[PDB]
RNA sequence: GGGGAAAAUA
RNA sequence: AGUAGAAACAAGGGUGUAUUUUCCCCUCUUU
């Protein structure tokens, strides 16, 4: 109902109906693209010399409405701003700071749920075992190893299509789901994801990091399981090994 | 006593210690000014590698074209291109026996991409010169500038979305005899500035019609920028680069593709691997030369690089090799994969921004560009300069340089690497017919090339056949850049190898510092380097602890989020405090929020949030992910979806405004494009994830949208009659609307 | 604990002191 | 026949017809029979979903829920994902194939087929391609033959009857035209899509020349190539080709390599952005005043602490500029910083009057002015950039010694490097003990010194020039240190007077003037000095180890440039500190395999393993671990402070003739091709850089050496 | 699917 | 003057390609 009327609306314009009509599905990616003016190179510089200004942050409007202009220290947070679009306002470091600090609280929060690779990551090496460490001539062989080891069951266009499907059911295609064990994975992810409160882009992408199985060329020498090419770096020196046995089974 | 570090080497082996040798904590060289010189300094160079040739006249273009292939046979060892196109056949004709079915099977998967790949594409590409302003702008502008003027002149067979139909829209407009275009003009007023009271000149920039012939829309659509590459580690003076339009880069995306499906099929190629497959390619390559080398057999290792290895490469013998390579197979494959070699053929180079010329006796100074400079007195130039204008005033037509022979640095650096593989494996015993023999790895222009023989003169006779035959080939071997030793130590590429591939950490140290996109992902970048330059680059525990630490105090002092528990003071300062004295777990704090740097060695994998996520208190844990934190994005379903990052992840201030102009009418276009997008994201809400394919407009299809999710709602249940009859109606109007 | 030193090791020229 | 096909069919039709046969890279003019039989079939879709809708009740009525959802002519998107959906909904099986209409009423797809040849043989097509017993076929003949899956027809005898009659009609157009043949004879291929890629008109031509010297036409040379077979081509080609073109290997033999040539000249003169060994620094103890933090205060009580001050006057005047200008600059600024000191509520910063003397020193109103072209055709007297080549200089015994001091121990810590997380494994333990080792030996170098002092200074002078672009803007070379006593201590070398920082590229510069107090009399090496204003500005009364002796402490005055890259790697200067250690682990780690245990403590206390670092008249002189570090962390330090084109190119072309000696000294028997073109090409890269200059005689020093 | 940063060659 | 180096800055439009490898991120938009 408001979408369309907001369709309605762009369409009583004049150019916008011209974009709208003498533009196809696949031209929106071009001109999803499309942009203007300059671009700004060095990144790092950049932040290394804008951070000193006050306001180097920008945020929507409604960030006005929950942060005070000033603390009580009388410490501009955010100011009305000139260059934008009546959508953004400029923000300091001293607003993320005062939000932090005296933001609403809630007892429920997203991050455990969409990162949970992370946590379980977090779990593996707070349980892990660590042995001694021996001083020995390493041999280093170039392979390739799993970096993510993602679903056993599923392979990586398996996965993808399981996440388009349990995402995005109207937009799955012409892709039918053929193994047992996509079907499985799928009606469970179905029945875990009811009534979720995340974007639906976000979902994809964790289900994405939990399923999809990602392949790098690492020299390794010993372990090749995921779990142990995660700790690579901690287990494995040019002079020394370290025994190491993580928490996970 | 004088410290000497270079007589470390005395004891310590070179490669052991080559960390030393690379001065990358320096900043790398820059080009001041315009590429112009340089621009001109490769053309003058290329023609007179292969001066030796035929000139003709092109009878479209009208500028004068060098043909050297088939000419005279090197006489010395300078550098020459020409190359003899039934060696070329010969050397792919035994490349395509030695690996049977190559040929075939790299034109079926090329096929298979030309028949199933999307316009939007060549996006992909970086800035990219425009021929509708004359200037370079980023890809998306570029097709974008393209498809408009196509659809303007009535070329519009790009609909279809498939590339191949836009390269059809190419070829059916370098047909038309007059184009309409839409170019940039420019209006100056000249405005007193209220901050210093001084005359400027502000400039509009707005849009007009131009039109140009059949002879200038070509020289265009062939053109060719040219500019100066910058920060590029090793050379003592700079050389051109050279960026295509969009008429040119679909057809050499279709040749790369085809190149790297070829140069998948061989192990003698150093690409498409790179990083630990290519050393592991090395590794192996070396071995098995060493373990089938006999006892009494001699080896020998050569460290190469050619010699100006894009200015001797002619798009004629990559015509002549896709036209090999593509044999028995459907006209039209052939056709597709043969245009860009076609174009390249008869490619200008642009000069560039031009020059810059002061008067000191009138106190001025001005930018001449590049345009004028065939029809500007040749005393006002430098002596150098003056022999660089004097020399390449023939090829000037509409301010570009005809350049025919030559790659145009770096355009087929696929095809190069199977024209440069062929003559490695053209090496084997059953083609030297002789004792000795030859194999190895070639990327690009490097290579790595060992000889096996029964003595020293074998080996010299394999290196003098192999120097001839890439000679005869095309390609100039650098004597200077190569070396040859006994087997067992050689460079690739940077990749230094002493019985074994040894750690060069010294290239990767610009990667550590602060990315400057946000705090959280700049503290994930850092921990993220210093791990995997630990895993692969052999950075030291303790050295990778320095290097943590040093990292944590840049962050610190870049985002002000210095230790709570400090005397330090800054802006943000004082809410640091304020925080650390409300927290009562002083460890959970991120170190954006002043807390202390849990990481070690151990956790450089995880992220900090899931790292400090147990000791974080209720309170704050809440606050700092709390789902409506108003400095990241929300998505509608006036509900919105709950937010999971945390506040740290900010959006920085970005601008792009340029000095004394106003752009308005130009980004007002920007916006509604913006605008159209985001709508059409509500409506399909995959399209973000993935890019949309279709040819119907997106009005069209939104409608359809809407009625079909109506009418599903409906049978669902999920809303009554008069929701249906509205939305029935507002789309039956929009149908109406758009259809008047 | 660990001091370095130099086996090659007035008035430090370029820190020197100067209070009265 | 597109002509007939435009005038007969709907414009609706014709235009979805078109749209449908276009997605597919198919031309409307030459391929017409597809588009007719698209357009039939559009048409009798049409005929079949419309007139036909649902009523409240649930049951079909013809004259609102209409009863046929239409797929046909729909894109491929919009088509699959109105069936997913209707799938997803109503429980069906998902259809294999892309149907055509979707029937509500008995909830089940429905494909609409038009025909010219006998139905069954269609109708079992059909049903073999899709095979699935859920979806309905319905086959529509123009000769009036129609049948059904089960002889199932839904819709009604009158929408059966018109459809007929309409294809009747149809068809007999079609005959009436005498087309009707081919129409019946081309339906086997409609269903196979067939590429074309023509080239044609301007491309043609263009490929035609660009082909080899004996060819006319591109379909020649594809005929020759095609039928082209390997017949000893390039073993003739190479018999022909003569003997000259060759590669001889001439033997890198240990009298092969001779001494770089090092370039002729006056001596090179100190180009750094601040002084080195020369700097000298007044200190404040434990700073605890009002301030401390503020670079402003902090220099106000560094220069308060020393009493001595007397008139400036020139000593060593530089050479090329007006020295009173310098003079000037140096009162200014001691005004200025007497007149802050003056007022309460000293401010964080400070701008300096835009004076005369800092007018001409720092270069304002220097650049010509900037015209387009357009407006500049008329002027007589036009004349190019200059472009030449820098001014050789020769190699002084200056730079040896600023090395010789960076590499020095110093008593007091500059890095207190921050906290990490507790270590648990035995490697994180080794971790921690070894970079307390390296911290150690590394937080006590001069290069460190130098290391902040470079960080600080490009620091403000990136956040001034940023901040304040107008203003000719006051900055102190502050630094902090940590003494033996362990005591804060606040250093100021002098001040820095940063100009306007109008910058848009990366390469735009920042002229500022650079004041730097030193105790170095400049007369001692005028030469090294060129650049410089020196002035006599005290005297300082140090406190030898014998006593007090007075020494005048000069004030050494530049005029010096910066651009945005320069200040941007002077930030990130810290990395050279792992640029030594990373290489210092290695070779520990190098060695400690070898012998099974972790040989820091070995190397570090013990100092029994050294390698050869520095050369004296005894000879070559070997340093412990410590030293080595010390010297590469010079080394990087210096390659930051003096970076240069001519320093990259140097590295580059130098590398491969030190892999080169190596080899020599592995017995691998080396051989080279240009062996003087590589000498040719090091030597172009030293023309007056003294980083660059030294390293070349450090490898001049290198090859004597290793030839032995 | 896309966008940024680092490196190598051209 | 100074920076710098085959051409420029020292104010008055801000220039950064092709291929490959690795790492990170998930949405910019009006003086
Ligand atoms: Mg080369
Ligand atoms: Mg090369």
């Amino acid at each position: 109902m408001e979408r369309i009327k907001e369709l309605r609306d762009l369409m009583s314009q004049s150019r916008t109906r011209e974009i709208l009509t003498k533009t196809t599905v696949d031209h929106m990616a071009i001109i999803k693209k499309y942009t203007s003016g300059r671009q700004e190179k060095n990144p790092a510089l950049r932040m290394k010399w804008m951070m000193a200004m006050k306001y180097p942050i920008t945020a929507d409007k409604r960030i006005m409405e929950m942060i005070p202009e000033r603390n009580e220290q009388r410490q501009t947070l955010w100011s009305k701003t000139n260059d934008a679009g009546s959508d953004r306002v400029m923000v300091s470091p001293l607003a993320v700071t005062w939000w932090n600090r005296n933001g609403p609280t809630t007892s429920t929060v997203h991050y455990p749920k969409v990162y949970k690779t992370y946590f379980e990551k977090v779990e593996r090496l707070k349980h892990g075992t660590f042995g001694p460490v021996h001083f020995r001539n390493q041999v280093k062989i170039r392979r390739r190893v799993d970096i993510n080891p993602g679903h056993a069951d599923l392979s990586a266009k398996e996965a993808q299509d399981v996440i388009m499907e349990v995402v995005f059911p109207n937009e799955v295609g012409a892709r039918i789901l053929t193994s047992e064990s996509q079907l499985t994975i799928t009606k469970e992810k179905k029945k875990e994801l009811q009534d979720c409160k995340i974007a639906p882009l976000m979902v994809a992408y964790m289900l994405e990091r939990e399923l999809v199985r990602k392949t790098r060329f690492l020299p390794v020498a010993g372990g090749t399981s995921s779990v142990y090419i995660e700790v690579l770096h901690l287990t494995q020196g040019t002079c020394w090994e370290q025994m190491y046995t993580p928490g996970g089974e | 006593m004088d410290v000497n570090p270079t007589l470390l080497f005395l004891k310590v082996p070179v490669q052991n210690a080559i960390s030393t040798t690379f001065p990358y904590t320096g900043d790398p060289p820059y080009s001041h000014g315009t590429g112009t010189g340089y621009t001109m300094d490769t053309v003058n160079r290329t023609h007179k590698y292969s001066e030796k040739g035929k000139w003709t006249t092109n009878t479209e273009t009208g500028a004068p074209q060098l043909n050297p292939i088939d000419g005279p046979l090197p006489e010395d060892n300078e550098p020459s291109g020409y190359a003899q196109t039934d060696c070329v056949l010969e050397a792919m004709a035994f490349l395509e026996e030695s690996h049977p079915g190559i040929f075939e099977n790299s034109c079926l998967e090329t096929m298979e991409i030309v028949q199933q790949t999307r316009v939007d594409k060549l996006t992909q590409g970086r800035q990219t010169y425009d021929w509708t302003l004359n200037r370079n702008q980023p890809a998306a502008t570029a097709l974008a500038n393209t498809i408009e003027v196509f659809r303007s002149n009535g070329l519009t067979a790009n609909e279809s979305g498939r590339l191949i139909d836009f390269l059809k829209d190419v070829m059916d407009s370098m047909d038309k005899e007059e184009m309409e275009i839409t170019t940039h003009f420019q209006r100056k007023r000249r405005v007193r500035d209220n901050m210093t009271k001084k005359m400027v000149t502000q400039r509009t920039i707005g849009k007009k019609k131009q039109r140009l012939n059949k002879r200038s829309y070509l020289i265009r659509a062939l053109t060719l920028n040219t500019m100066t590459k910058d920060a590029e580690r090793g050379k003592l003076k700079r050389r051109a680069i050279a960026t295509p339009g969009m008429q040119i880069r679909g057809f050499v995306y279709f040749v790369e593709a085809l190149a790297r499906s070829i140069c998948e099929k061989l192990e003698q190629s150093g690409l498409p691997v790179g990083g630990n497959e290519k050393k592991a390619k090395l590794a192996n390559v070396v071995r098995k030369m060493m373990t089938n080398s006999q006892d009494t057999e001699l080896s020998f290792t050569i460290t190469g690089d050619n010699t100006k290895w894009n200015e001797n490469q002619n798009p004629r013998m990559f015509l002549a090799m896709i036209t090999y390579i593509t044999r028995n197979q459907p006209e039209w494959f052939r056709n597709v994969l043969s245009i860009a070699p076609i174009m390249f053929s008869n490619k200008m180079a642009r000069l560039g921004k031009g020059y810059m010329f002061e008067s000191k006796s009138m106190k001025l100074r001005t930018q001449v560009p590049a345009e004028m400079l065939a029809n500007i007195d040749l005393k006002y130039f430098n002596k150098s300069t003056r022999e660089k204008i004097e020399k390449i005033r023939p090829l000037l037509i509409d301010g570009t340089a005809s350049l025919s022979p030559g790659m145009m640095m770096g355009m087929f650096n696929m095809l190069s690497t199977v024209l440069g593989v062929s003559i490695l494996n053209l090496g084997q015993k059953k083609y030297t017919k002789t004792t000795y023999w030859w194999d190895g790895l070639q990327s690009s222009d490097d290579f790595a090339l060992i000889v096996n023989a029964p003595n020293h003169e074998g080996i010299q006779a394999g290196v003098d056949r192999f120097y001839r035959t890439c000679k005869l080939v095309g390609i100039n071997m650098s004597k200077k850049k190569s070396y040859i030793n006994r087997t067992g130590t050689f460079e690739f590429t940077s990749f230094f190898y002493r019985y074994g591939f040894v750690a060069n950490f010294s290239m990767e140290l610009p990667s550590f510092g602060v990315s400057g996109i946000n705090e959280s992902a700049d503290m994930s970048v850092g921990v993220t380097v210093i791990k995997n330059n630990m895993i692969n680059n052999d950075l030291g525990p303790a050295t990778a602890q320095m290097a943590l630490q040093l990292f944590i105090k840049d962050y610190r002092y870049t985002y002000r989020c210095h230790r709570g528990d400090t005397q330090i003071q800054t802006r943000r300062a004082f809410e640091l405090g304020k925080l650390w004295e409300q927290t009562r777990s002083k460890a959970g704090l991120l170190v954006s929020d002043g807390g202390p740097n849990l990481y070690n060695i151990r956790n450089l994998h995880i992220p900090e949030v899931c790292l400090k996520w147990e000791l974080m208190d209720e309170d704050y844990q809440g606050r700092l992910c709390n789902p409506m934190n108003p400095f990241v994005s929300h998505k509608e379903i006036s509900m919105e979806y709950d937010a999971v990052a945390t506040t740290h992840s900010w959006i920085p201030k970005r601008n792009r405004s340029i000095l004394n102009t106003s752009q308005r009418g130009i980004l007002e276009d920007e916006q509604m494009y913006q605008k159209c997008c985001n709508l059409f994201e509500k409506f399909f809400p995959s399209s973000s994830y993935r890019r949309p394919v279709g040819i119907s407009s997106m009005v069209e299809a939104m409608v359809s949208r809407a009625r079909i999710d109506a009418r599903i709602d409906f049978e669902s249940g999920r809303i009554k009659k008069e929701e249906f009859a509205e939305i029935m109606k507002i789309c039956s109007t929009i149908e109406e609307l758009r259809r008047q | 604990s660990y001091s370095p030193t130099s086996p090659s090791y007035s008035y430090s020229p370029t820190s020197p002191s100067y209070s009265p | 026949m597109e002509d007939f096909v435009r005038q007969c069919f709907n414009p609706m039709i014709v235009e979805l017809a078109e749209k449908a046969m276009k997605e597919y890279g198919e031309d409307p003019k030459i391929e017409t029979n597809k588009f007719a039989s698209i357009c039939t079939h559009l048409e009798v879709c049409f005929m079949y979903s419309d007139f036909h809708f649902i009523d409240e009740r649930g049951e079909s009525t013809i004259i609102l829920k209409h009863r046929f959802e239409i797929i046909e002519g729909r894109d491929r998107t919009m088509a699959w994902t109105v069936v997913n959906s209707i799938c997803n909904t109503t429980g069906v099986e998902k259809p294999k194939f892309l149907p055509d209409l979707y029937d509500y009423k008995e909830n089940r797809f429905i494909e609409i087929g038009v025909t010219r040849r006998e139905v069954h043989i269609y109708y079992l097509e059909k049903a073999n391609k899709i095979k699935s017993e859920k979806t309905h076929i319905h086959i529509f003949s123009f000769t009036g033959e129609e049948m059904a899956t089960k002889a199932d027809y839904t819709l009604d005898e009158e929408s059966r009857a018109r459809i007929k009659t309409r294809l009747f009609t149809i068809r007999q157009e079609m005959a009436s035209r005498g087309l009707w043949d081919s129409f019946r004879q081309s339906e086997r291929g409609e269903e196979t899509i067939e590429e074309r890629f023509e080239i044609t008109g301007t491309m043609r031509r263009l490929a035609d020349q660009s082909l080899p010297p004996n060819f006319s036409s591109l379909e020649n040379f594809r005929a020759y190539v095609d039928g082209f077979e390997p017949n000893g081509c390039i073993e003739g080609k190479l018999s022909q080709m003569s003997k000259e073109v060759n590669a001889r290997i001439e033997p890198f033999l240990r009298t092969t390599p001779r001494p770089l040539r090092l370039p002729d000249g006056p001596p090179c003169s100190q180009r750094s952005k601040f002084l080195l060994m020369d700097a000298l620094k007044l200190s404040i103890e434990d700073p605890s005043h009002e301030g401390e933090g503020i670079p402003l205060y902090d220099a106000i009580k560094c220069m308060k602490t020393f009493f001595g001050w007397k008139e400036p006057n020139i000593i060593k005047p530089h050479e090329k500029g007006i020295n009173p200008n310098y003079l000037l600059t140096w009162k200014q600024v001691l005004a200025e910083l007497q007149d802050i000191k003056n007022e309460e509520k000293i401010p964080r910063t400070k701008n300096m009057k835009k004076t005369s003397q800092l007018k001409w020193a720092l270069g304002e109103n220097m650049a010509p002015e900037k015209v387009d072209f357009e407006d500049c055709k008329d002027v007589n007297d036009l004349k190019q950039y200059d472009s030449d080549e820098p001014e050789p200089r020769s190699l002084a015994c200056w730079i040896q010694s600023e090395f010789n001091k960076a590499c020095e121990l110093t008593d007091s810590s500059w890095v207190e490097l921050d906290e990490i997380g507790e270590d648990v494994a035995p490697i994180e333990h080794i971790a921690s003990m070894r970079r307390n080792y390296f911290t150690a030996e590394v937080s006590h170098c001069r290069a460190t010194e130098y290391i902040m002092k470079g960080v600080y200074i490009n620091t403000a002078l990136l956040n001034a020039s940023c901040a304040a672009m107008d203003d000719f803007q006051l900055i102190p070379m502050i630094s902090k240190c940590i003494t033996k006593e362990g005591r804060r201590k606040t250093n100021l070398y002098g001040f820095i007077i940063k100009g306007r920082s109008h910058l848009r590229n990366d390469t735009d510069v920042v002229n500022f003037v650079s004041m730097e107090f030193s105790l170095t009399d400049p007369r001692l090496e005028p030469h090294k000095w060129e650049k410089y204003c020196v002035l006599e500005i005290g005297d300082m009364l140090l406190r030898t180890a014998v006593g007090q002796v007075s020494r005048p402490m000069f004030l050494y005055v530049r005029t010096n440039g910066t651009s945005k890259i320069k200040m941007k790697w002077g930030m990130e200067m810290r990395r050279c500190l792992l640029q030594s250690l990373q290489q210092i682990e290695s070779m520990i780690e190098a060695e400690s395999s070898v012998k099974e245990k972790d040989l820091t403590k070995e190397f570090f206390e013990n100092k029994s393993e050294t390698w050869p670092i520095g050369e004296s008249p005894k000879g070559v002189e070997e340093g412990s671990i410590g030293k080595v570090c010390r010297t590469l962390l010079a080394k990087s330090v210096f390659n930051s402070l003096y970076a240069s084109p001519q320093l990259e190119g140097f590295s580059a072309e130098s590398r491969k003739l030190l892999l080169i000696v190596q080899a020599l000294r592995d017995n691998l028997e080396p051989g080279t091709f240009d062996l003087e073109g590589l000498y040719e090409a090091i030597e172009e890269c030293l023309i007056n850089d003294p980083w660059v200059l030294l390293n070349a005689s450090w490898f001049n020093s290198f090859l004597t050496h290793a030839l032995r």
